[PDB]
């Protein structure tokens, strides 16, 4: 949870809490929980996870080494 | 060309790791790096539906 402020990187993605994925066709996966997501996330640089662009979350996932995530998007747990 | 018609980012980084240092992956939180914006490299094609204004032209 501080998502918003270090997600700077990211609002042309989402906007601002997973609320799309823009990528071009992305799935918005947001209805979810902040356990889930890390998940997700951590198996996207892992190649345990994908998605149909994602490999920008693979690099955030990398340079946002892969704790920050739970800074991040450990929050979207409200959808 | 990428015609970037006005520039505008809100972030994304994301066209970079199509055009990989066509775009190179300094984002100026309003700016990407646009190196090359002479390859209508058909990637970044994509980032338009990326950009707020979906603001790529390609020529
Ligand atoms: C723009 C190119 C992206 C950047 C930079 C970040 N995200 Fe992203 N994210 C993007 C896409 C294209 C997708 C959908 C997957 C696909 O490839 O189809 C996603 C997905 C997420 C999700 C959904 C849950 C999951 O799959 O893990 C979340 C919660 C998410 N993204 C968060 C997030 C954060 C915290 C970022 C800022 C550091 C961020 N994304 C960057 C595209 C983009
Ligand atoms: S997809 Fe568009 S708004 Fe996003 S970083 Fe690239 S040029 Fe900028």
């Amino acid at each position: 949870a501080d998502g918003a402020a270090l997600y700077k990187s990211c609002i042309g993605c989402h906007g601002a809490d997973g609320s799309k994925a823009a990528m071009g066709s992305a799935k918005p996966v947001k209805g979810q929980g902040a356990e889930e997501l890390y998940k997700k996330m951590k198996g996207y640089a892992d190649g345990s996870y994908g998605g149909e662009r994602k490999a920008m979350m693979t690099n955030a996932v990398k340079k946002y080494s892969d704790e920050e995530l739970k800074a991040l998007a450990d929050y979207m747990s409200k959808l | 060309t990428i015609v970037i018609d006005h520039e505008e980012c809100i972030g994304c980084e994301s066209c970079v790791e199509l055009c990989p240092e066509v775009f190179a992956m300094i984002d100026g939180e309003e700016k990407a790096m646009v190196t090359a914006p002479d390859s209508t490299a058909e990637c970044a094609q994509d980032a338009i539906d990326a950009c707020p204004v979906e603001a790529i032209s390609k020529e």
